[PDB]
C-alpha cells in the first residue's frame, strides 16, 4: 500500500493526540485506520504458493492465534505489542515473548491496557476473508471449554506460582514507567486469585456466561475501536 | 440498559482494582517530577470523563424509568429502582428536576409500597 | 414430593426476579430508621439464661449470591440448591448445636 499513510505518519499522528480529549483520540484513530489498511493476509500468500500448503499454514496461524489469545486472557498477559509477538516463517504459528507483564498488571499502567489480548485489524486480516468467524471463534470456544473444565488444577498451579517469594509479578512504579516511556502483597495475591477464579467460572461482570457468550464478549472487547483508541501508541493498535 | 451501564461504572469506581490503581500513583509521587505530575494530571482527566459518563447514564436511566412508569402499570415495582437512584443521588440537580417535572405526573398510588422509605 | 417441588418452584421464581428483589432489599437496607443490624444488647436479650455501609454491602452481596444460586463458590441449579438447603436444615449435627430455646427436638 504505497499510497497509504506511512507507519511513521500514523505513529506521529497518534502521539500528537495523546494529551487531548477521548473524542479527539477516537476520531484521530478512525482517521488513521481509514488511511492504514491491514496487509497481513499477504504473509501466507507470498511464502506458500501451493494452495494446499497455504490453506494449512493459514489454519495453523488462526488456531495459534485463538489458543494464545484464550490462554493469555486466562493468565492476564499484557504488553502484547508488535515487537513482543513473533511469527514462524516455516509454520506461520505465533510465539509470545517478553512475558514479564501478566495477571492484569497492565491494567494498572499509566495508560491502561483495555484489551484482553491483541486482535487488531492485521491479526484478523491474517485469518482470511471470514475473519474471526469460523475457525477462530470455534477454537477459542474449545480452548475456553478446556480451561473451564480444568479450573481446579489451573487455580492450584497459579496459587503455587503467586506465593513464590522469588516471583516478582506485581507492578511497581519503576516498571510501569519503563514500560511506557516518552521523549499488602497477600491482599493483591488474593484479589488476583479471585479474579482468575471468576474468569475460569465464566463470571465477567457479575453475570454467569456460557463459553460462547464469554468468547463473544472477549472478541467484542478486543476488536472495539473505542478500546483501541485509548491504548499507548507503542502498542500500535492501528497495526 | 442505562441502569446497567451506570451500575457498571459505579462498581468500577468502587472496585478494589480502582483503589489499587489510585494508591499506586499516591505511592509513586512520594525528570522524576515531570512524569509524576504527568500521571497525577492524566488521572484527573480519566476521573472527570468517568464521572461525566456516570452522570449521563444515571440521568438517562432515571428519565426512562419515569417515562416507563407514566406509560403503563405492568412494571410498577421498578418504582423501587426509580427511588433507589433518586435517594442515592439527591445532590444531582438533574435528577431532582426530572423528579419535580415529570415525577409529579406519576400516579401517587405507585409510590405507596415504599411509603415508609420515602417518609424516613 | 410436594414440599421439594414447591421449594423448587419458589426458588425458581426467586431466581427469575433477582433484580427486582435486590433493588427492594437495597431500598430497605439503607432506610435510616431500619434497625436491622445485630447489637450486643439485642443478642443477649435473644438468648438469655438463668462501618454500617460495609455490613450493608456484605449483606447485599450475600443476597445476590443466594439469588444467583452460588452457595460455597460453586454455581448450583435450583434443585441442587434446594437439596443443599434441605440437607442443612434436617442435619442432626446442626440441630444439636442450636440454642435450647430454639427447641430443635420439637
Ligand atoms: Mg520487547
Amino acid at each position: 500500500r504505497p499510497n497509504d499513510f506511512s507507519a511513521f505518519q500514523c505513529q506521529k499522528k497518534m502521539m500528537e493526540v495523546q494529551k487531548k480529549s477521548f473524542e479527539e483520540k477516537y476520531e484521530v484513530f478512525m482517521d488513521v485506520c481509514q488511511n492504514f489498511q491491514p496487509v497481513f493476509r499477504y504473509f501466507c500468500m507470498e511464502k506458500f504458493l501451493d494452495p494446499a500448503i497455504w490453506f494449512e499454514k493459514r489454519l495453523a496461524y488462526t488456531r495459534s492465534v485463538a489458543t494464545s489469545s484464550i490462554v493469555g486472557y486466562i493468565l492476564g498477559l499484557g504488553d502484547r505489542h508488535v515487537q513482543n509477538i513473533l511469527i514462524n516463517e516455516q509454520s506461520a504459528e505465533l510465539v509470545h515473548i517478553d512475558l514479564g507483564v501478566a495477571f492484569e498488571q497492565g491494567k494498572i499502567l499509566p495508560t491502561p491496557e483495555t484489551v484482553p489480548f491483541r486482535l487488531t485489524r492485521d491479526i484478523v486480516d491474517g485469518m482470511g476473508i471470514t475473519g474471526v468467524e469460523g475457525v477462530f471463534r470455534r477454537c477459542c470456544e474449545k480452548t475456553m471449554e478446556v480451561m473451564r473444565n480444568s479450573q481446579e488444577t489451573l487455580l492450584t498451579i497459579v496459587e503455587v506460582l503467586l506465593y513464590d517469594p522469588l516471583f516478582d509479578w506485581t507492578m511497581n512504579p519503576l516498571k510501569a514507567l519503563y514500560l511506557q516511556q516518552r521523549p499488602s502483597f497477600n491482599k493483591v495475591a488474593e484479589r488476583v486469585l479471585m479474579r482468575l477464579q471468576e474468569k475460569l467460572k465464566g463470571v465477567e461482570e457479575g453475570t454467569v456466561l456460557s463459553v460462547g457468550g464469554q468468547v463473544n464478549l472477549l472478541i467484542q472487547q478486543a476488536i472495539d475501536p473505542k478500546n483501541l483508541s485509548r491504548l499507548f501508541p507503542g502498542w500500535k493498535a492501528w497495526v | 440498559f442505562s441502569d446497567t451501564q451506570y451500575q457498571r461504572i459505579e462498581n468500577y469506581m468502587k472496585s478494589s482494582e480502582f483503589e489499587n490503581k489510585q494508591a499506586l500513583l499516591k505511592r509513586a509521587k512520594e525528570r522524576y517530577t515531570v512524569k509524576v505530575q504527568r500521571e497525577l494530571e492524566l488521572d484527573e482527566l480519566a476521573l472527570r470523563a468517568l464521572k461525566e459518563d456516570r452522570k449521563r447514564f444515571l440521568c438517562k436511566a432515571v428519565e426512562n424509568y419515569i417515562n416507563c412508569l407514566l406509560s403503563g402499570e405492568e412494571h410498577d415495582m421498578w418504582v423501587f429502582r426509580l427511588c433507589s437512584l433518586w435517594l442515592e443521588n439527591s445532590g444531582v440537580s438533574e435528577v431532582n428536576g426530572m423528579m419535580k417535572r415529570d415525577g409529579m405526573k406519576i400516579p401517587t398510588y405507585k409510590f405507596l409500597p415504599l411509603m415508609y422509605q420515602l417518609a424516613a
